[PDB]
C-alpha cells in the first residue's frame, strides 16, 4: 500500500482453483482461498497461492 | 518478547486468513471454547457427519453502511449463514446440527472519525414483534438470512388487522425486546470505539438445553450491533462508513441424514 | 582411475540401486565433460539481505 | 577406482 | 529359473470334490490343471515366458512416422525446405495396438532415426553430402517460420545434427508425462462448459483429448544451402519404449482405426463366416 | 460354521444396508479394496475435506426396464452420481475430488425366466461417436448422469452435418469401442444368470493415472452393462424385468475449495 | 562399476556356466538399455478379484 | 563390480 499514513482500508485478496466460474463479486470471491488484508504500520500482506492442482506439473 | 501485540491477531481457519492491525484483544463467550459432543452427553445414536474445513471457514456476508441515522443492525445463528456454501447444505440436509461460531466485526474509519460500536453475542436471542397478537411473528420474517434486520428508535405497532406484517419491532434501547440497552454488557461483547480499534472478535460455543437441535427450526445465537455513541467526522452531516460482519463455523457436526429441507422463504 | 557412481532412476524396468561409470582420458580438466552433480543454496543473500533479519511470524518493522 |  | 509348473502324476477319482464343475457368475476363471479332469503323468517342464514379458513384447522398434523434407532453391510458393512433426505414436498402427493393450503406461523412449534422399529431377549436376537437423520444440518454444531463422540456434531446445550415410542417429528420452503414468485413454474433457459462459463455445473441447500440443514437435530441415539440382529427403522414425510398465488391461482393437480417439467408422464385420459344426 | 453363505450378503454404507438372498459371490476390482490418498502419494498442499458417512453411502439410481428387444445400458462414474444429495455437492463445490465405489446391480426374475447380464467396470471407458468428425462427441452428451446411456446393435451414422447430434453411437458387440464384447471379461465383471442370481457385486478402487483429478472434467469408471443371452419367458413374446443400479462412493476426498460449479447440461 | 551376470544358455557348444558384461556410459537411467530380466507375478488380480476367494475342488456356489 |  503506498498511501498516506493516515489512510485505512480493509481488501479481501482470493485465489480459485479452476473448474467453475471466474468470481466477479466478493461474494463468490470469499469461498475461495482469501486473505483479508488490514491496512496499518505493516505496510504490505502476502497471499499464498497454495499448490492445488491435479497433475504433478502444469505447462508453462 | 520480539514485537507482539493484543491489536494485532491472524485468525485462520480452513482456507481462510482474516489478519487485523487494531483490535482490542478478543472475547471467548463463557470461557469456553468450540468443542464436538462427547460420547457421555450424546443423544442421535448414528454416526455424525463432521465437514471440517469445507464448512469451518470465513463466510462474509454482505456490507451495511452505518450513517448518523443509523439505530442498529441484527443477526440470527445460523441463519444467517443458511446459504453459505457447504455449511448451508450440511444445515439442510440433516435433521440435527450443532456448530460454534468464531464472529469478526469489520469496520475502519479514520484518526478524525468518531463513533461506537457495541457488538453482542445473546444466547436464544428473541426478539419483540409487530402487533397486539403475541408471538405471532412469521417464520419468514424472523429469520432474514444473511442480510439481517434491523433496530428502531420506537414501537410502531402494525396496525392493519386485515393484512397483518408479522415482523419484529425492535426497539433499540429495549435492546429489541422488553429490556435495557445498558444492561446488555451481561452478555459476551466487545465495542469498537473507533479511535482504539477497527474490529471486534467473539469466539461462540454452542450454546443450549440441548447438545444438539434443528438449526433450522432454532437459533442459538443473535449477533446485535449498536452504535452506543453516534457516527461523527469532520463537520460534515452526512458521513457514512462500512460494517462488514466475517463469521466461521467451528466445530460443526450434523446427525439425521435425509432428503434436503427447502423452507418457503416469501 | 575409473570413477563410479548412482543414477537417479527415473521410470524403473520390471527387474534397486543403478551405477555408470566415469574415466577422464585427457590431462587438461577444460576437455573433460560435465560431472551435474550439483549442489545447491540458500536464497538468502538475495531474498533476504537483511542486517537485522526477522523471524516471518513477527512485525517485520517494530 | 573411486565409488561415491 | 522361470520355468512353468511341473505336470503333477494325477490317478483315477471318485470323489465329492468336483474341479469341472463352477460358476463364471462370480466374475472368477476356474483355476483348473490337465490333472484336475484327466489322468496325467509327470512332467518335468523346462518352458519359459521370458519372450512374453512386458519389456519383451514392446523392446523392437517401430516405424512412427515419415517426415518429407526438400532441398532446393528457396522460391516464393509453399515448399518443403523445412517440416514438423507433432510427437505420437498415432499416426501409424502397429505399435497403437500393441500400447493399447493397456489403459495406462510409464516408460523411457528411444528413438532411431533413419534418413534416405534421392535426387528428383532427370539432372542440373549434383549434390555434395547433406547435414540434416532435428529440433526437439517443446509446448511454449517458438516454432520456425523459415528453414534458416533464428529458432535453429538451438540454444536451450535439444537438437541432432544428422550426417547423411552415418548410422541411423539415437537417442534417449525419459518418462516425461505430466501424469505418474502416461493415460492411453482419458474418458473426459479438457473443458467443461457453465450456465454462465457467454457462447458456448468458451467450453467445447475435444473428447477424450488432454493436453492441445500433447509432447510437442520435430522440426526437420537440411542444414546445407542448396545446390542447383533439387534433393528429397525423407525422415523415418523409430519408436521404442524401454524400462517399460503398464496398467488395467483392455480388449485389442477389433476393428480399424477412425483417426486419434476410439472412433470407428467401416469394416466393422471383423469376424469371418463359419458353421457351427464344422471343423 | 452355523450357517453363513456365498449367496446371502449383507452391504452397510452409512445410514443405508442392501441384503440379498441370491449373489453369486463379490468382487474387488483389481484385488485392491477402495483407500484414502498417502502423504507420500499426495499432490494438492491443502487439507482435504471428508464427508464420510454424508457420501459414502448408497445412492440408487433410477430403474430401467430390461425387455426381448433390450441391447444395453452404460452410466459413467463419477457422473450418474453429480445430483445425489451431498456427494453431488462436495463434487461440484471443489477443483479436485477422489472416490472408490461398491456397486450393486439388481435384477430378479423367476425359476421359470430366463436371461443373462454381462456387468462390466471399465477404467477410462472411452465411447465411440455419431460421425464422421472425430473425438466430437459434447460434453452434454457424453455426460447423461443418472440417466445414463443406451447401446445399439449397429452404426447408424448422423448425417445432418448442418446440425450435428454430438453424441456417442455405442454399438453393442464392439462394446461401443472399436474391441470386441467377448474381450470384456478382462475388465473387472460379474453375470447375472437369472438361474444363479438375482444381483451383482462389484467393489471399485480409485483408478487413474494421478492420485487425484477433475471429477467435472473426467469419468475414472464407466459401468456397463449388455444381455450376453436375452430375456424369455414361458411363451410369452413381450416380457419385461427391472433393472436396478444402487451406488455408494468410498473413501471419498476432496481438495481445491472454491465457488460452485454449474455446468451447463443443455 | 561393472555389471556380471549369467545368461540362460539355449544352444550349447561341445565344450557350465556363461556370462556376459555389462557398463552403463551415462549418468541418465533414460540412456541405459534394458537389462530384461524380468519378474512375474501372479494372474490373480486378474482370473480371481474375489471377495472370498474359494478352493477350486469346493462349489463355487454355496 | 556387481556379479548377480
Ligand atoms: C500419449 C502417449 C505418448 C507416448 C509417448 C511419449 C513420448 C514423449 C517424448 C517427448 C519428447 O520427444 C522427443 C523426441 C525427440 C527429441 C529429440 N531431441 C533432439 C532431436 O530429437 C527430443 C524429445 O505414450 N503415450
Ligand atoms: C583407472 O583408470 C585404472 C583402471 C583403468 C581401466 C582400463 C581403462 C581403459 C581406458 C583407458 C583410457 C586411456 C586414455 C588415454
Ligand atoms: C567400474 O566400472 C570400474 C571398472 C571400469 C573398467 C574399465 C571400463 C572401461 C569403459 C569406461 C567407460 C566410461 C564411459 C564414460
Amino acid at each position: 500500500f503506498c498511501g498516506s499514513m493516515m489512510a485505512t482500508g480493509k481488501i479481501l485478496v482470493a485465489y480459485a482453483p479452476p473448474g467453475a466460474q471466474p468470481p466477479t463479486s466478493r461474494k463468490e470471491a470469499m469461498l475461495g482461498t482469501h486473505v483479508i488484508w488490514d491496512l496499518g504500520l505493516q505496510s504490505s500482506c502476502t497471499m499464498v497461492v497454495p499448490w492445488i492442482s491435479n497433475v504433478t506439473y502444469r505447462q508453462t | 518478547a520480539c514485537g507482539y501485540s493484543d491489536r494485532v491477531l491472524q485468525l485462520t481457519l480452513g482456507n481462510s486468513t482474516i489478519t487485523t492491525q487494531e483490535a482490542a484483544n478478543s472475547v471467548v463467550a463463557y470461557g469456553r471454547w468450540p468443542e464436538f459432543i462427547r460420547d457421555d452427553e450424546a443423544n442421535p445414536v448414528d454416526q455424525p457427519t463432521e465437514p471440517d474445513v469445507a464448512t469451518c471457514r470465513f463466510y462474509t456476508l454482505d456490507t451495511v453502511m452505518w450513517g448518523k441515522e443509523s439505530k442498529g443492525w441484527w443477526w440470527k445463528l445460523p441463519d444467517a449463514l443458511r446459504d453459505m456454501g457447504l455449511f448451508g447444505q450440511n444445515m439442510y440436509y440433516h435433521y440435527l446440527g450443532r456448530s460454534g461460531y468464531t464472529v469478526h466485526v469489520q469496520c475502519n474509519a479514520s484518526k478524525f472519525h468518531q463513533g461506537a460500536l457495541g457488538v453482542f453475542a445473546i444466547p436464544e436471542y428473541c426478539l419483540a414483534g409487530d402487533s397486539d397478537k403475541q408471538r405471532y411473528t412469521s417464520y419468514a420474517n424472523a429469520n432474514p438470512g444473511e442480510r439481517g434486520g434491523k433496530f428502531y428508535s420506537q414501537f410502531n405497532k402494525d396496525n392493519a388487522v386485515t393484512s397483518p406484517k408479522r415482523e419484529f419491532c425492535p426497539v433499540d434501547y429495549l435492546l429489541g425486546c422488553g429490556v435495557l440497552l445498558g444492561n446488555a454488557f451481561v452478555y459476551p461483547h466487545q465495542i469498537i470505539n473507533l479511535r482504539t480499534n477497527n474490529s471486534a472478535t467473539i469466539v461462540l460455543p454452542y450454546v443450549n438445553a440441548l447438545a444438539i437441535d434443528s438449526m433450522v427450526k432454532h437459533n442459538n445465537w443473535g449477533i446485535a450491533i449498536l452504535p452506543l455513541s453516534p457516527l461523527d467526522f469532520a463537520q460534515d452531516s452526512s458521513v457514512e462508513i462500512p460494517i462488514t460482519v466475517t463469521i466461521a463455523p467451528m466445530c460443526s457436526e450434523f446427525n439425521g441424514l435425509r432428503n434436503v429441507t427447502a423452507p418457503k422463504f416469501q | 582411475g575409473a570413477q563410479v557412481s548412482s543414477q537417479k532412476v527415473g521410470a524403473h524396468e520390471n527387474s534397486s540401486t543403478i551405477n555408470y561409470t566415469t574415466i577422464n582420458y585427457y590431462k587438461d580438466s577444460a576437455s573433460n565433460a560435465a560431472s551435474k552433480q550439483d549442489y545447491s543454496q540458500d536464497p538468502s543473500k538475495f531474498t533476504e539481505p537483511l542486517k537485522d533479519v526477522l523471524i516471518k511470524t513477527a512485525p517485520a518493522l517494530n | 577406482i573411486s565409488e561415491v | 529359473q522361470d520355468s512353468l509348473p511341473d505336470t503333477k502324476a494325477s490317478g483315477p477319482a471318485h470323489s465329492k470334490e468336483v474341479p469341472a464343475l463352477t460358476a463364471v457368475e462370480t466374475g472368477a476363471t476356474n483355476p483348473l490343471a490337465p490333472s484336475d479332469t484327466v489322468q496325467t503323468r509327470h512332467v518335468v517342464q523346462r518352458r519359459s515366458r521370458s519372450e512374453s514379458t512386458i519389456e519383451s513384447f514392446f523392446a523392437r522398434g517401430a516405424c512412427v512416422a515419415i517426415i518429407e523434407v526438400d532441398n532446393e532453391q528457396p522460391t516464393t510458393r509453399a515448399q518443403k525446405l523445412f517440416a514438423m512433426w507433432r510427437i505420437t505414436y498415432k499416426d501409424t498402427v502397429q505399435l497403437r495396438r500393441k500400447l493399447e493393450f493397456f489403459t495406462y503406461s510409464r516408460f523411457d523412449m528411444e528413438f532411431t532415426f533413419v534418413v534416405t534422399a534421392n535426387f528428383t529431377n532427370a539432372n542440373n549436376g549434383h549434390a555434395l553430402n547433406q547435414v540434416y537437423q532435428i529440433m526437439y520444440i517443446p509446448p511454449g518454444a517458438p516454432t520456425p517460420k523459415s528453414w534458416d531463422d533464428y529458432t535453429w540456434q538451438t540454444s536451450s531446445n535439444p537438437s541432432i545434427f544428422y550426417t547423411y550415410g552415418a548410422a541411423p542417429a539415437r537417442i534417449s528420452v525419459p518418462y516425461v508425462g505430466l501424469a505418474n503414468a502416461y493415460s492411453h485413454f482419458y474418458d473426459g474433457f479438457a473443458k467443461v462448459p457453465l450456465k454462465t459462459d457467454a457462447n458456448d463455445q468458451i467450453g467445447d473441447s475435444l473428447y477424450s483429448a488432454m493436453t492441445v500440443d500433447d509432447f510437442g514437435v520435430l522440426a526437420v530441415r537440411v542444414v546445407n544451402d542448396h545446390n542447383p539440382t533439387k534433393v528429397t529427403s525423407k525422415v523415418r522414425i523409430y519408436m521404442k519404449p524401454k524400462h517399460v510398465r503398464v496398467w488395467c488391461p483392455r480388449p485389442p482393437r477389433a476393428v480399424p482405426y477412425y483417426g486419434p480417439g476410439v472412433d470407428y467408422r467401416n469394416n466393422l464385420d471383423p469376424l469371418s463366416e463359419k458353421g457351427l459344426t464344422t471343423y
